[PDB]
């Protein structure tokens, strides 16, 4: 997921 | 000395030797949980913003813009309040009270949006803001923005030179941007001239670098390693550079991290339980036995008290  | 605000209190990260892990010393981690808002992320978020400035693009009372809730959110959030920004994040309705206190709690505008739409919906909303009035706002898109990289190749990169004296043979990074394992590349073989090996780690679940290389069909999927995996590759991973990728399932990961806890007294998150997982591979290999291998820890294990971590 690209919640970085 | 004394920083002028926390941002540029960034870096400076200890270097420890794992005893549980690798063979005869031969593996160190760098700890970034020892930072500003507590990850990496500091890094980043305070060399953005940075370079904003310096650039034009980012002026006072301009708003900062962007659909992060992760460690990245996080690290903007807190250079934005000891700047003096407004910043909003958007975010699913969905994330983590927890995540949301945290957030709030350091002055963030936060706009939730529709459970179902999850990331993309989010992602959406923070590029709909900006372009309902583009002059007011700016999205600094850790993705893709160089000053990324840059902060790694400034900071992070020497830092590893420096501690180790040189003697860092291998860099065992997760890829969430490709930012630090750029940057830390970029530096020691560039700027310090020596052939280390780089070593990109993602999820086995994720695999995308390995079936890029492969020339294979690209085929993201879920995985539970927070802040590397993103299902894409990102232009602040400079392929270039990378000599070797290792892939890490999320179990092992934690698994890992746990360990690093309870064997070692470092209070790793779950990414760190990665990239230690894959470090620990490499070195126990012969062609390692004498090599220094280096490995960053991204976060601290508090951040993942509500995760399957604990």
């Amino acid at each position: 997921n690209e919640n970085i | 000395a004394i920083y002028a605000d926390n941002s540029y209190s960034i870096g400076n990260t200890p270097l420890v030797r794992l005893k549980h892990f690798g063979h005869n010393g031969n593996v160190v981690v760098k700890i970034e949980g020892r930072n500003p808002s507590y990850s990496v992320k500091c890094r980043i978020g305070a060399n953005m913003v940075w370079q904003a400035e310096k650039d034009g693009t980012l002026t006072k009372g301009k708003e900062i813009v962007d659909a992060t809730s992760g460690n990245t959110g996080i690290a903007l959030a807190y250079v934005a309040a000891a700047r003096g920004y407004k910043i909003t994040l958007t975010m699913p309705e969905t994330m983590s009270l927890e995540r949301k206190r945290l957030l709030c709690g350091l002055g963030v505008n936060l706009v939730l949006t529709e459970g179902a739409k999850g990331m993309k919906g989010a992602i959406a909303k923070a590029e709909e803001i900006v372009a309902s009035d583009p002059s007011r706002y700016v999205m600094l898109k850790q993705f893709e923005n160089p000053a990324n990289p840059q902060i790694h190749r400034e900071t992070t990169g020497p830092e590893i030179w420096k501690d180790t004296d040189g003697k860092v043979d291998v860099v065992v990074a997760g890829v969430g941007t490709g930012g630090s394992i750029t940057g830390i590349s970029r530096a020691i073989k560039l700027d310090f001239g020596k052939q280390i090996t780089s070593v990109a780690v993602e999820p086995v679940e994720s695999p995308v670098i390995s079936q890029t290389l492969a020339g294979e069909e690209v085929k993201p999927g879920p995985h539970k390693i927070q802040g590397i995996g993103a299902g894409f590759i990102p232009k602040n991973l400079d392929l270039s550079i990378i000599d070797r990728v290792e892939t890490v399932d999320s179990d092992t990961a934690l698994a890992t991290a746990r360990r690093l806890m309870a064997e070692e007294g470092i209070l790793a998150g779950i990414s760190s339980g990665a990239a230690v997982a894959a470090a620990d591979r490499l070195a126990k290999l012969p062609e390692f036995a004498d090599k220094l291998i280096v490995v960053i820890l991204p976060s601290a294990s508090e951040r993942y008290l509500s995760t399957a971590l604990f």
